[PDB]
């Protein structure tokens, strides 16, 4: 399996492969080659191991990440339930990252970015679960929220101040059940 | 994050258009990773979030796609009733239950480099991870995600969207994406399509979805809605779909974050641009993006109200005629066209102050007891719907104040803004021009974990995507232009000098310059700097 990589004037890699299995491996490799230290810290974020390199300031962050996260075995079950081709591509993606790691470890002072030298730690091998963790660490941020608790505190204090009747009216104005005048991306009448 | 899709009827060239603008911060190395993927039966160019094995903002041979966070109601908090003598037991379906416990050991690098160890225990209930245990109040709060355990399924769905070639295949992938994202589609036939994806729980009818759900079992999720009920449209007869994290459709709800979706919503900047142009090209979309990036968002609803109130009390204050005319001539932007480091319209400084004073006069007293929590609601990033309704005399649930009291706040706030400007800057709008706010590509992203060294190069602040694609699906394939700041490569040499492609797109970003979208091999070869082989 062989893949051609073309870098343009901005350094963007354009991969030309003979199949998707090789394509996705080169995918992970060029991304690792360009952003290894960034990938490592994103994985450490999800795994809650940032404090291993950056110290006790990240302890609470690590604890929160593990609190709400999945075990290595739970992610394996998620992978097993995928279709054959996508699972294999995620695996090839991980092996491509792992490939540049091997390459970088054999020549650290040329192929490891200054951050590794400054903070005195190394990159590590990657498996398919680690690739899922790169997705969990960021995509969850746009879905997760505890605003139900903040609203309960708002309503509780408003009730203590204004009584139940007025507090509910104020709450209805702050956090409405619906605003029918809110601009919407689509309209049923437009079909 | 913002997005636009334009059908052939709305497109000057007759080809469907797509615009991407994910807002994931400005960091170095960047949050995005641009790539070209080409194998037999699959050609795709664009960018996705770092670490993702798929393109989210780009186009393949047949379709272009992008996404914005849906902000659908996919997270619920359950209030568990605790055992009076054991905070690790909760009552559920008629029986006391034990929380699932597990121990985790954290290794912490000491100030002296020696590794210390801390051990902690975390808890889950039937509803999800426990995020808080309140022993005094006898309750704990657990966190249920409608997508719990299906994140890998979502990844697979995004991969199928990369491989999709017609819309039937794109819709199927969208039906499989379990997390809350808006998905946008455009193909070479001229079609556009929109899907507000994400698993929607079927909730108990008695529950107020703005507040935590009791966890004793009577109010559990009863299933999930079929994807057919998620908001979605193909080829709306207005010929476009725009989104800036706003409401998907008039029938849709999202519970505790409803205050994101009000009458006053920032997507108005994109709607205006589309409604004021009969047909659009990629250059029009860039004009709209520019407007949205520099718009003072409160102008849309509040400036006309301010102007009217000033005219009605014009004879009461001698500065109002000049003030009225400066507001009317102002294009509502905070921009720096001549690049002198000053916002071009000085009256924008008056309007910033007027809004700030007005908002505080509306809510500082009535909400003083909760202002730390309600300020993000009443002065929200997307709009100030309640404030507008009060000031405009529109119906509210609570009688905050009369129309007359609101008029007086508008006048008082205007006089105070003028007074402060007269005391501090001068009598002419040009004296009021404020220095531009600037930003740098920092070292820590939304994931809250330092991932690099960032950058020191400042650029003008912009309410804008971390990258932009402008795509036109011509019959011969996708074409256009994009920008992916700060640069492709995050490598820093041991010498301390950054890669040549670490930051070489920052000024293009700041100066509204773009590089060509590269897709077919002829144009990729012409752009080639280096060619290289690879293995398995
Ligand atoms: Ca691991
Ligand atoms: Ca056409
Ligand atoms: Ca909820
Ligand atoms: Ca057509
Ligand atoms: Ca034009
Ligand atoms: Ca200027």
């Amino acid at each position: 399996g062989d893949v051609t990589v073309i870098r343009d004037q901005y350094g963007v890699p354009h991969l030309y492969a003979k199949n998707k299995q090789d394509l996705y491996k080169a995918y992970g490799y060029v991304m690792a080659k360009d952003r290894l230290f960034q990938l490592e810290m994103f994985r450490r974020g999800n795994e809650g191991t940032v404090s291993e390199v950056f110290g006790e300031e990240y302890l609470a962050k690590d604890e929160q990440s593990r609190r709400d996260g999945y075990s290595d075995e739970e992610i394996k079950e998620m992978l097993n339930d995928l279709e054959d081709k996508p699972r294999a591509y995620i695996q090839q993606f991980a092996e491509g990252i792992s490939l540049y790691v091997q390459e970088a470890l054999k020549n650290p002072d040329e192929k490891l970015s200054k951050e590794f030298h400054d903070y005195k730690f190394l990159p590590r091998k990657w498996d398919a679960t680690d690739v899922v963790r790169l997705y969990l660490v960021s995509m969850t941020y746009f879905m997760d929220n505890h605003q139900e608790l903040t609203n309960a505190e708002i309503l509780a204090k408003l009730e203590q101040t204004y009584g139940e009747e007025q507090a509910e009216k104020m709450f209805d104005d702050l956090v409405w059940k619906n605003d029918p005048e809110a601009p919407a991306s689509i309209q049923a009448e437009d079909e | 994050s913002n997005a636009m899709i334009v059908g052939e009827d709305k497109s000057k060239t007759g080809n469907a258009l797509l615009f991407s603008g994910p807002q994931v911060g400005f960091v170095a190395p960047g949050f995005l990773y641009e790539v070209g993927l080409h194998a037999p039966g699959f050609d795709m160019e664009g960018s996705g979030f770092i670490g993702y094995p798929f393109i989210m903002f780009g186009a393949n041979k047949h379709i272009a796609l992008t996404a914005t966070a849906g902000y659908g109601n996919v997270t619920d908090i359950f209030e568990e009733k605790l055992h009076p003598n054991d905070p690790t037991q909760y009552f559920y379906k008629g029986e006391w239950r034990e929380m699932e416990k597990r121990t985790e050991t954290f290794t912490v690098r000491g100030e002296d480099g020696k590794p210390e160890q801390v051990e902690t225990v975390f808890y889950r209930t039937v509803h999800g991870p426990v995020i808080s245990i309140d022993e005094e109040r006898g309750v704990a709060y657990s966190k249920s995600w409608s997508f719990r355990g299906t994140e890998a399924q979502s990844m697979q769905a995004y991969m199928k969207a990369n491989w999709a070639k017609n819309l039937k295949e794109f819709e199927e992938a969208a039906s499989e994406y379990t997390m809350s994202l808006n998905w946008y589609y455009a193909d070479k036939r001229g079609n556009i399509a929109y899907y507000h994806a994400g698993k929607q729980p079927v909730r108990n009818e008695e529950i107020d979805e703005r507040l935590p759900t009791p966890g004793t079992g009577e109010y559990d999720w009863q299933g999930f809605q079929p994807f057919e009920q998620n908001p979605q449209a193909v080829n709306p007869d207005n010929g476009y779909v725009v989104n800036w994290n706003n409401k998907p459709s008039q029938e849709w709800r999202n519970g505790e974050r409803s205050f994101y979706w009000g009458k006053d919503n920032r997507v108005q900047q994109f709607i205006n641009g589309m409604e004021e142009r009969e047909k659009v090209d990629l250059e029009d979309l860039n004009e709209i993006n520019y407007t949205a990036s520099f718009a003072q968002l409160r102008t849309h609803y509040f400036k006309p109200l301010l102007i009217e109130v000033l005219k009605e009390n014009q004879s009461d204050n001698e500065s109002y005629p000049y003030l009225i005319k400066q507001l009317e001539q102002w294009n509502n932007l905070k921009e720096d066209k001549n690049k002198d480091g000053l916002y071009d319209a000085g009256v924008a400084a008056f309007f910033d102050k007027w809004w700030s004073i007005t908002h505080d006069e509306l809510f500082a007293q009535p909400l003083g007891s909760v202002s730390n929590l309600t300020q993000e609601i009443t002065d929200h990033r997307y709009g100030a719907t309640l404030a507008y309704k009060i000031l405009a005399g529109e119906e509210t649930n609570y009688p905050w104040m009369s129309k007359e009291e609101a008029e007086q706040i508008i006048i008082n706030s205007a006089d105070q803004a003028l007074a402060e400007l007269h005391e501090e800057k001068g009598t002419k709008a040009e004296n009021w021009r404020m220095p531009i706010d600037t930003m740098t590509f920092g070292e820590t992203s939304l994931i809250g974990v330092q991932h690099g060294y960032g950058s020191d190069t400042p650029i003008i602040e912009m309410n804008r995507g971390s990258e932009n694609h402008y795509l036109e699906m011509t019959p011969s394939g996708p074409k256009g232009f994009n920008i992916t700041p700060p640069g492709q490569v995050g490598f820093i040499h041991k010498d301390g000098t950054v890669s040549e492609h670490y930051e070489d797109q920052v000024q293009m970003f700041a100066n509204w310059e773009f590089k060509p979208f590269l897709f077919d091999r002829k144009e990729v070869r012409e752009a080639a700097v280096s060619i290289t082989d690879l293995n398995v």
